[PDB]
């Protein structure tokens, strides 16, 4: 996540300080700058598994095109729930299925 | 070598090609102001014992 | 041979449910060289090629030396095992593109399904 300016709303870019030692994010479009509060300035994933269950809508239970399972709730052990595999679509994707029940509507899985 | 599967199994993992991207997981930029110290408490132990 | 046809095919169709179970509780053995998808699509084509063959092979031997499309088929002259497989035990499975019938609707083939 990446912050933006608090008074001409541009992106805040990281700066270092020669003689402070401090990290900082600074506006480069004014002389706005404000403290660093953790040094994770980039962060790049090869292997990424964000997406799979991120698509979860709370309207899911309404689609008839959905099958229909008994599988247990692990939350309100409800008898009735909605099933299906992983939204994302590229070619590694496991088969896994993802359970959401019709009274909380939470995503589990069956491991 | 072809009537023993260990050693053609060496010959094939010394043929094929291995990239560092191939292992790598992820990469990630910190900011540390220490050379002889650091700010991540999870690797301080290691590299305080890798300097000692 | 008709019971013997449904039956062999029944027993198909259960170990293809079993694969689909195995494929979708991460217990599925992968081929070299292919992904976890091409191996369970190839091992259940695998499994349902062997149905149809089966189910032939059965339908075939079943007939009588008087049957007129053994005839046919034992002079060489017109016809061949999966014709007879086809005509009376089992069309089979149907491949576009070397695959199985790819989802054209939204994660469906059919709007029945
Ligand atoms: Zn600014
Ligand atoms: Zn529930």
């Amino acid at each position: 996540s990446f912050r933006f300016c608090l008074e001409c709303n541009n992106m805040l870019y990281p700066k270092e300080d020669k003689e402070n030692q401090r990290l900082l994010y600074s506006c480069r479009n004014c002389d706005y700058t404000e403290l660093a509060e953790d040094p994770k300035v980039y962060r790049h994933e090869l292997i990424t598994n964000i997406g799979e269950t991120a698509g979860i809508v709370d309207d899911i239970g309404q689609d008839p095109t959905l099958p229909r399972s008994d599988k247990e709730c692990p939350e309100c052990h409800s008898r009735d729930c909605v099933f299906f595999q992983s939204q994302q679509r590229r070619k590694d994707t496991n088969m896994t299925l993802f359970y959401v029940c019709l009274n909380c509507k939470k995503t589990f899985r069956d491991e | 070598i072809a009537l023993d599967i260990e050693k053609a199994k060496v010959i094939q993992s010394s043929i094929e090609y291995t990239t560092l991207k191939n292992v790598t997981s992820a990469t990630e930029i910190y900011y540390d102001p220490d050379p002889t110290s650091t700010v991540i408490e999870e690797d301080f132990d290691t590299v305080e014992a890798y300097f000692s | 041979t008709m019971k013997e046809i449904t039956h062999a095919i029944s027993s198909a169709k259960e170990q293809v449910q079993e694969i689909i179970y195995k494929a979708q509780h991460n217990e599925l053995e992968l081929k070299p060289g292919m992904t976890l998808r091409e191996s369970f699509e190839g091992e259940v084509s695998r499994t349902l090629n062997d149905a149809r063959d089966s189910a032939g092979r059965s339908a075939e031997m079943n007939l009588k030396d008087l049957n007129n499309v053994k005839q046919m088929v034992s002079a060489g002259s017109k016809g061949s095992f999966i014709n007879i497989a086809q005509m009376s035990a089992c069309v089979g499975q149907q491949m576009v593109e070397g695959k199985r019938i790819a989802f054209g609707f939204a994660d469906r083939s059919l709007p029945h399904f």
